[PDB]
């Protein structure tokens, strides 16, 4: 839900350097490694390893006409009963909310960077 | 980086070049004959080709799968970027 | 990544303030005097890596540098129980404990001469930072080392860390007290030109205002520098509160400073802290308490002709705040219409609700920091300019300046500093005009 | 107890045998399979589940655990 | 098969360096002054067979010789507690204690006079060594025994072991002090010419910059030869750390030599040691060594010369995380803290090692820096200028004419100057991006 925001800031510094690139550079193994490194560096290292295994990354749509800040998206692997406690419509609503939040966060980080 | 077949072929070419260059160098003790001069030119060309293809292939490999070893090795390899030049 | 900040407490005043602030911050983080993190603080969520360097023994060696031109203060700090907390490799004390003798020229001379040691320690600290946010320098401009060395340090740090942030607790001279050094105006002029040219923020700490507030609010009769340093420690821990408490929004100081100083030349903002004491204020109650001009810790000339408008106001309030009551109280305060903003644009009234550090015990349920930008400080700038001008017109204390290389040739550096200060004051008057858009 | 599955008349249900994140995982899996096909894939399991004769009441996970136990018993 | 190294301690400075390095090696491998291996080193992981011979009584006898043209130094070496550690049969000291008097010509004459003894000692040591790689000579190119003995011994060793490596630890005299022997410049030139003609590498250890480091970082007011010797012993143990700790890769010195001198002529390197101060991440250690004040080698800092680290190597001994090393590489490369030769990629080597178990370290991370930086060409130019200046006045050339090296003429000095000039020119070509084509 974009809570602890230090990881968000660090990931912004790491990804905006890469989100300037186009969607044709869709190599998110580096993105996942960056997620792991951010967890190991920012205060989210205390997050449970299972919480990190629920965490994931999935780019919503492909758009080379949009930088990484417009095609990049995250993913949340829910497990078992918790996955049965996350509806697909609920998942879509949460995805839309996270998209709006990420757009706002991109705007805010852009302002800070400017 | 074992399973890649293109990596295997590139390594075969590079290893054959290294063995041939080592053999030519060690066999010659004085001035290299016309074979030695052709070998020196060919070795310079082959080393340059191997280095360039290595830069390109290392970029592609670091792009392809989860391997930070390639990134670290490239960081060590391009230290003055003359090899990268 | 993380955003570390390195604090340099320089000179006697800066070093004592740094010691007090280190005590306050360590208490906020639950740190023992031997550098040992408490077992109750072993589960803290504070991003200690930014400002305290957790050694391999989990010992938070503060990213703090202690500078003193008199070896007495350095010895006293290493004689305190907090001697073991800071890295001795980060402790630099001049063997020539003569300092600058309250002369900026000698201060800059010594600062440039120890730029070897200064830059060496700076590199020793900087190489240890992962994604350091910036550096903070706390020093007194009235000292000669503080003035000239501050100027030299501003330029030299804009060189050694040209891409790193420069924040400073510029302990401004007491605007109410008669300076014993007439050329202390010239030293301050050099340090202020250095502030405007090679320092990113001049946090003028008015000793006159500090004494007035200490005697008023805490009822301190003949306040010692100890209580002033305690208040400074409180203010510093309030500034580091966002670093101590991990949050969700505006977690970077980029956003706070962007809401603070939109104008590059207007790099100076004033601050106040609460609770300031030796009745739990609600959102609106604490707001009115800070709104009291008697609660101001800055002695900016009360020029009613200068329509000093709080161009910025920020309430960084840590404690129990109700968001719906917050909306209601914000509406009420805007109806109160008690503040003036820069007419070139809307009024900056920023409110941040924060959670307190679990290692810091609080007597007040809510504590708030009030940061504002108002044109009344330009009156204090005019007062300082007039004092400097009176010193220049009297050619006062120019003998030691001519004995020093800065004024051995001429005080044209002082003239340039005065011109820059005049330009800044004029820009401040243009800001007091809504026409600052074109100024 | 020993991995012994005597099927002289084949009376048993066990036969003696021998989304970007998803896209990244699929690519990594293709590379890993290419790696494994070359020098990996070691001696296949001596047993297997003759699911043609599988009991309609026996849980499949139970059968998997039992197969693991039997294979371990045979290996030991 | 072990690669034995014969340690030569020649001249007063060389003998002191050999004794100090032997003490350091004995301490690192847990060898007592009588050579006996300490109980704490009974499980020592150092391959003591390499540079020392372990006895049938487990006494480490370093494959080292303390040779002096004057009996004072030889007697002191055999009078030290570490005398019983070494094999006396490998120690040859000239009974004629006159030395060469800081003359390379007289030193070469004496070396040729004892060529039988020196060559016999070399042959006896090689027959006592299974796969001896070569010998290392620690001495000064200006002293009496030092300069001339080094030149003559270089000739005799290039004759005796053409297929073996030749290493010389040229303890260079302090270049900041006016040498009492003006022909000591001629002696240094002759020793350097002999090194260039019959030696594969001379490790110039600048005593001037070593003393500068001792005064600045070690706070040794008027630093003594004892202090410089202790620093040299520490550096020698750092150079032998890979032998004191059995490693898994790059365990052969062939790679070290090959990366040290890509050009057989360009075989000179500048050294650094850490911790170098009066009594750890990869990037932090790199920056600490990158402080140029930590370098104890007086290589001319010619701003006109495009000095660049042709080679840079950090032998890191202590705890470093491999991931920390990768991050260190990233940070240091981003800082571009080193200028490499422009003719190719930059050589920045990191060798993580473990301390010898018998050696306790007050500093968790200690390092040996090997940098082939083109600033040494200025030091070569300074040496050439000093040789030309001593020759121009023909001062004390009468004593050279009494000496065989200059009895006919000073052509040996001229050849040494020509060799130094050729090396300096090749170094300037190396500083030029044409170095690949130079």
């Amino acid at each position: 839900l974009l809570g602890q925001g230090d990881f968000i800031r660090h990931l912004m510094d790491l990804l905006k350097p890469e989100l300037v690139r186009p969607a044709t550079t869709l190599y998110q193994h580096n993105l996942t490694g960056i997620l792991e490194t951010a967890v190991r560096a920012t205060n989210a290292q205390f997050d449970s390893p299972e919480i990190l295994k629920r965490l994931d990354v999935r780019l919503l749509e492909v758009s080379p006409g949009d930088t990484g800040w417009d095609v990049f998206s995250l993913d949340y692997h829910v497990d078992g009963p918790i996955a049965t406690v996350f509806t697909r419509e609920c998942m879509s609503h949460y995805l839309r909310a996270f998209n709006f939040l990420w757009r706002a966060k991109r705007v805010e980080y852009i302002l800070t960077d400017i | 980086f074992i399973l890649l077949k293109p990596v295997f072929h590139c390594l075969n070419e590079i290893l054959d070049l290294c063995h041939s260059f080592c053999s030519l160098v060690s066999q010659n003790l004085g001035p290299l004959d016309e074979r030695g001069a052709a070998q020196l030119s060919i070795l310079v060309k082959g080393f340059s080709r191997q280095s360039s293809l290595l830069f390109k292939i290392l970029s592609s490999v670091r792009n392809h799968q989860i391997n930070s070893d390639l990134a670290q090795l490239l960081l060590r390899l391009d230290y003055n970027k003359y090899y990268t030049q | 990544m993380p955003r570390e900040i390195i604090t340099l407490q320089l000179g006697q005043c800066g070093n004592q303030i740094g010691f007090e602030f280190w005590k306050q911050l360590c208490a906020e983080h639950g740190i023992s005097p031997e550098g040992i993190v408490e077992e109750f603080a072993t589960e803290g969520t504070d991003r200690k890596d930014v400002f305290f360097y957790q050694a391999d023994d989990e010992h938070y060696i503060p990213r703090a540098v202690l500078l003193d031109l008199e070896p007495r203060v350095i010895h006293s700090i290493l004689n305190s129980p907090y001697a073991k907390l800071y890295n001795p490799e980060n402790i630099y004390l001049s063997e020539h404990g003569g300092g600058a003798g309250n002369n900026w020229a000698s201060g800059f001379s010594q600062g440039e001469k120890i730029h070897e040691d200064i830059f060496d320690i700076i590199d020793r600290e900087a190489d240890g930072s992962d994604s350091l946010e910036g550096f903070v320098l706390c020093h007194s401009i009235a000292g000669g080392t503080g003035s000239g060395l501050g100027s030299y340090l501003l330029e030299r740090l804009n060189d050694r860390y040209p891409k790193k942030l420069v924040q400073t607790y510029s302990v401004f001279p007491n605007q109410d007290e008669m300076s014993d050094v007439v050329v202390q105006p010239y030293n301050s002029l050099l340090t202020l030109k250095r502030l405007t040219q090679n320092a990113d923020c001049v946090v003028v700490l008015d000793n006159t205002a500090l004494n007035r507030i200490a005697t008023d609010r805490l009822h301190i009769q003949n306040p010692s520098f100890s209580q002033i340093n305690q208040l400074v420690s409180t203010i510093m821990s309030a500034s580091t509160t966002t670093l101590r408490y991990p949050g969700y929004m505006n977690n970077d100081l980029i956003g706070l400073i962007a809401s603070l100083i939109p104008t590059p030349r207007l790099h100076f903002l004033m601050t106040g802290y609460t609770p300031l004491t030796t009745r739990k204020t609600t959102v609106l109650d604490v707001m009115r308490r800070l709104l009291q001009p008697k609660n101001v810790m800055v002695s900016t000339g009360r020029d009613r002709q200068t329509n000093h408008c709080y161009i910025a106001i920020l309430n960084i309030i840590q404690g129990e705040v109700d968001p719906t009551q917050v909306h209601k109280s914000l509406q009420r305060i805007r109806e109160r219409k008690l503040a003036n903003f820069i007419p070139w644009g809307p009024a900056s009234i920023q409110v941040a609700l924060s959670r307190k550090s679990p290692y810091l015990p609080s007597a007040h349920r809510v504590s708030g920091l009030m940061m504002a930008n108002h044109t009344s400080i330009s009156s204090l700038f005019e007062s300082s300019c007039q004092q400097y001008d009176k010193l220049r017109k009297r050619e006062a204390f120019l003998e030691q300046f001519r004995k020093e290389d800065i004024f051995k040739e001429n005080f044209d550096e002082l003239d340039r500093s005065r011109e820059v200060v005049q330009e800044l004051i004029d820009e401040y008057h243009a800001a007091t005009r809504p026409d600052y858009i074109s100024w | 107890l020993h991995g012994l599955l005597l099927d002289q008349h084949e009376e048993f249900f066990i036969k003696q045998g021998p989304g970007l994140t998803g896209k990244q995982l699929r690519e990594l899996q293709d590379l890993r399979l290419i790696e494994e096909e070359n020098m990996l894939a070691p001696s296949l399991k001596q047993f297997s589940l003759r699911v043609e004769i599988l009991p309609s009441y026996i849980p499949v996970r139970v059968a998997e655990k039992i197969l693991f136990v039997g294979e371990s018993v045979q290996m030991f």
